[PDB]
This record gives structure tokens, sequence and C-alpha cells, in this order.
RNA sequence: CCGGUGAGGCGGGGGGGCGCUCGCUUCUGGCGCCAAGCGCCCGGCCGCGCGCCGGCCGGGCGCGACCCGCUCCGGGGACAG
């Protein structure tokens, strides 16, 4: 199934597709408000792993919180 | 191939729907508790009113200080079935307000005093 | 005059081209301006005071 | 004569301190939303950043004949929508027992829709064509498939616009296909697209792999490097010969 | 990261020429916007009648006002922070 492998995919934090991609998201994320909702799990391994379920009534948001 | 005149974007204008409510919030509308009955509470009888009333050609009320000088007027008309030159109201330092109601010249005001009672 | 400021100001009128407005400016008068006189701005203005 | 000599030119001379300037177009100088800017410089991040070769391959794309007649290919084997299902069922109640129905006769060939079920059947290597978007906004749920499908034998394509791959199905959007059985009268076609697809994708994955991109500068600053290219040129350039 | 604006003409290219040059403005406390000119079409009425012919009324588009572009122009910038 695809669910493992961007699980595996998200382990490998230090690699360059990886970086690549949570530089642009970073980037894009602080171009946006500190808190904006997401229509989309931007991880859904993730969520899903957590309780997300695709049906209605399920919101995600998305936070930034200084460090 | 529309070209922007102005530097500026403006939000265009959506359209946007009236209320269409699928039930009402409330089932009947509030009766009113502002009627003829109860704006004018009760006529003064004192002696400065009875001067008033016997010189000026007017008459003297308590009324609530929820009314207006034009609910007043109509009430009056509604009751005594007279007609209002003028309407002068005032707040007494004790709560109720004091409409002094001046008739139309045309109607006497003893004789209104005579049919409502006070005298 | 500019009041807590020693230098007087000049008001100046420009012509905005693009809207058919005309623009006022409040520049530091340099010594020797005088109302009535026209100012140039820019790479193309003469060198006066 | 039918033109009256009062008709005069007046032209406007649209100058700098002459007549005020027209309403021209001023699209690249409009003050566009947050958004919109957002938007349009994350694809310029994207032009501009090195991207590795694991998203750069999505960036080769099926070409539009070749698109054409994988979607003639897969118009035949578009999944069942809504109220023909209904139809089969109630088809087969009445049919039940009517005139001897056992219901076990058949059920043709379809399409694979998720990512998680052509990833399985990729794996169990029963697939014979396999089609991804290349417009996903999360790449992540599509990066290992090119690179699985090659290591299984798979042949892969990448076609643009995840509505359009989805527009086959009844839904939205639809980040992969499969082709996992076709007829006997499209077999033909389907060896084509298969062989054309493995000769474009599969054959040259390695160079797919070891093929990066990015390093591409906005155009003013490419004139001004060319414009200091060609004067360092000049400097030594018919001076000695 | 900073400044300006109502993020208004930024970068290339040949268009234009009195001769690189500009979008063509400096003797004065005047005025300057909501297009003139041209070209291509549409709707209604009238006479020819072969009508994208002619006359009246009312409308559209392009040049006028070049085209293509990926950050609005700039100043720093692998450092301030």
């Amino acid at each position: 199934g695809a669910y493992k492998y961007i699980q595996e995919l998200w382990r490998k934090k230090q690699s360059d597709v990886m970086r690549f991609l949570l530089r642009v998201r970073c980037w894009q994320y602080r171009q946006l408000s500190a808190l904006h909702r997401a229509p989309r799990p931007t991880r859904p391994d993730k969520a899903r792993r957590l309780g997300y379920k695709a049906k209605q009534g399920y919101v995600i948001y998305r936070i930034r919180v200084r460090r | 191939k529309k070209i922007r005149t102005s530097p500026t974007f403006r939000r265009p204008k959506t359209l946007r729907l009236r209320r269409q409510p699928k039930y009402p919030r409330k089932s009947a509308p509030r009766r009113n508790k502002l009627d003829h009955y109860a704006i004018i509470k009760f006529p003064l009888t004192t002696e400065s009113a009875m001067k008033k009333i016997e010189d000026n050609n007017t008459l003297v009320f308590i009324v609530d200080v929820k009314a207006n000088k034009h609910q007043i007027k109509q009430a009056v008309k509604k009751l005594y079935d007279i007609d209002v030159a003028k309407v002068n109201t005032l707040i007494r330092p004790d709560g109720e307000k004091k409409a002094y109601v001046r008739l139309a010249p045309d109607y006497d005001a003893l004789d209104v005093a005579n049919k409502i009672g006070i005298i | 005059h500019d009041p807590g400021r020693g230098a007087p100001l000049a008001k100046v009128v420009f012509r905005d081209p693009y809207r058919f407005k005309k623009r006022t400016e409040l520049f530091i008068a340099a010594e020797g301006i005088h109302t009535g006189q026209f100012v140039y701005c820019g790479k193309k203005a003469q060198l006066n005071i | 004569k039918v033109v009256n000599p009062l008709f005069e030119k007046r032209p406007k001379n649209f100058g700098i301190g002459q007549d005020i300037q027209p309403k021209r177009d001023l699209t690249r100088f409009v003050k566009w939303p947050r958004y919109i800017r957002l938007q349009r410089q994350r694809a310029i991040l994207y032009k501009r950043l090195k991207v590795p070769p694991a998203i750069n391959q999505f960036t080769q794309v099926l070409d539009r004949q070749t698109a054409t007649q994988l979607l003639k290919l897969a118009h035949k084997y578009r999944p069942e929508t809504k109220q023909e299902k209904k139809q089969r069922l109630l088809a087969r109640a009445e049919k039940k027992a009517a005139g001897k129905g056992d219901v076990p006769t058949k059920r043709p060939p379809v399409l694979r829709a998720g990512v998680n079920t052509v990833t399985t059947l990729v794996e169990n290597k029963k697939a014979q064509l396999v089609v991804i978007a290349h417009d996903v906004d999360p790449i992540e749920l599509v990066v290992f498939l090119p690179a699985l499908c090659r290591k299984m034998g798979v042949p892969y394509c990448i076609l643009k616009g995840k509505a359009r791959l989805c527009r086959l199905v009844h839904r939205k959007t639809c980040t992969t296909v499969a082709f996992t059985q076709v007829n006997s009268e499209d077999k033909g076609a389907l060896a084509k697209l298969v062989e054309a697809i493995r000769t474009n994708y599969n054959d040259r994955y390695d160079e797919i792999r070891r093929h990066w991109g990015g390093n591409v500068l906005g155009p003013k600053s490419v004139a001004r490097i060319a414009k200091l290219e060609k004067a360092k040129a000049k400097e030594l350039a018919t001076k000695l010969g």
C-alpha cells in the first residue's frame, strides 16, 4: 500500500527530496496567517494514524507557533 | 481580454441572497403593550390642572415615559373622539409623564372634562 | 512657517499625469525660492536653485 | 462632398508634462492579493530552486497525441457511475427467480482509481499500464510510485491534470489509474500504448533519476548576465581577431 | 531586512524619426480628464433593387496608446536578525 511508502518517505526527512519539500512548505506556511484552515491534510498517513477520517465534520487547522 | 485600468484590485461584488428561513424564529409576533388604554394612565384633577383646562382650552393627562407626542395625540383622538391642536410633554420628578393636550378651538375643553368625569 | 522648525516650508503644486488632478507637496524652501516660481524635478531638470 | 470641413484632428501628445497618459494596461503593476502573490511566487520558487529529480520527473509529461489516445482507450473502461449499479442490482433482483438465474455470469474489467489499490496491484504485478497525474498538491502521495513501477516492470506514464485523470472516473480528482485487464478487441491498442510508454519512461529511468532540474534565474537577471557576457566577449573578440 | 506608491509605463526586441537619442514638455502665478482621425462590422427605417449599393437613426472592435516576459519598482543580502 501507498501509506507505508509515504510513512517511510516522511521518516527519511534528511533526504534531499524531503528537505526541499519541507523548506517549500515552511516558506508557504510562514507566508500565511498564524491560524488558517487547511482543506486537506498535508500528511494523510499521519492524519489517519492520529484518527482523522475523510468524512464530513472533520476539520484541520494549520497553526504557526513562535519558537 | 480585460485590461486592468487601475493598479488597485478591489474585491469584486458577489451575489448575495435575502433571508428565506425554513421556519420563523418566533411563532407569533408579540402583541403591542402600548395601546391607547395603556398609554394614558389618568388625568390630573389638581387646582392648577383645572385652571389650565378652563383657561387655555386644554387638558392634563398622565402618560408613560415611553410615549411620544404623536402617540399621545393619536391616543387622545382615538379615546375621546376629539381633535388635538398640540401636545406639550414634560417629566415630573416622580417618574410619570405629564402631558398638556391643547385642543382645537372648535371643541370645548370644559365639556370634554365634564364628559370624562373630571371637574 | 512650520512651528518647531527653523526652516520655512514651501507648498508646490504639480499636475499628476495619470488623473485630472493637481497634487500638492510640502518641500523645504531653499534660499532664494519665491512664490510664482516654476520648479522642475527629474533627471532632465536644469541645474537651478 | 460628404466630409464636413469642421472635422478637425486634435491629436494628443502622450509625453512627459503633456496631456495626461491614457488608460493603458497595468496588469504587471497591480497590487495582487496575498494568495495570488503567494501562488505565483511559489511557481517562481519551483522554477528557481534546484528541484530534486524525484519531483522533477513529473515535469516530463505525456505528449498531446499519446494523451488523447490513452484517454480514448480508457473511455471504454471508465467505471460504472451511480444509477447504473442500481440498474444492475434491480435487474439481478428481478432475474433471480424469473428465468432460472444463478447470477454467476461475468464482471467486465474496470479501471483502478485509488493509489492504495494501484500500489497493491503493482506490487502483486497485476497492472499492465499505470497513469499518474502530475499535479497532485501533496507530492508525498506519489514519489515512490514511478520507482516501484520501474522495479516491478509495470509501464508507468505521467499525464497532465489530476482533474482530467479523475474525470475518467466519476469523481473530482484521482491521483492514479491502472489497466489491470483489457478486452481482446482493445488488446492491440493497449500493447501499442504500453510499448510507447515504456520506450519513453521505463527504458530511461536511470536518466530520469540522474536528471536534476533548477537554477533557472529570472528573465531580467538572465538578460543582465547575458549582456555582461557579451561585453566581456567583445573585450577580446575583435581586437585579437 | 528596509523605502515609495493609488504597488502607473521594469528587462529585452524591432517597430517611428528630426537627428546613442527619446517616448517629443523651461522667457510668464493661463488651460489641459471622461478621444479626435482612420479602418473593419452589426441592428432598425427609407430609394434603388443584384444587395457588405446609397441616405437617416442607433451600436461593437482594432490602431490611435508597439510585442514578449517570472518576481511592483528599487537598496542590502548567505550577512543584519
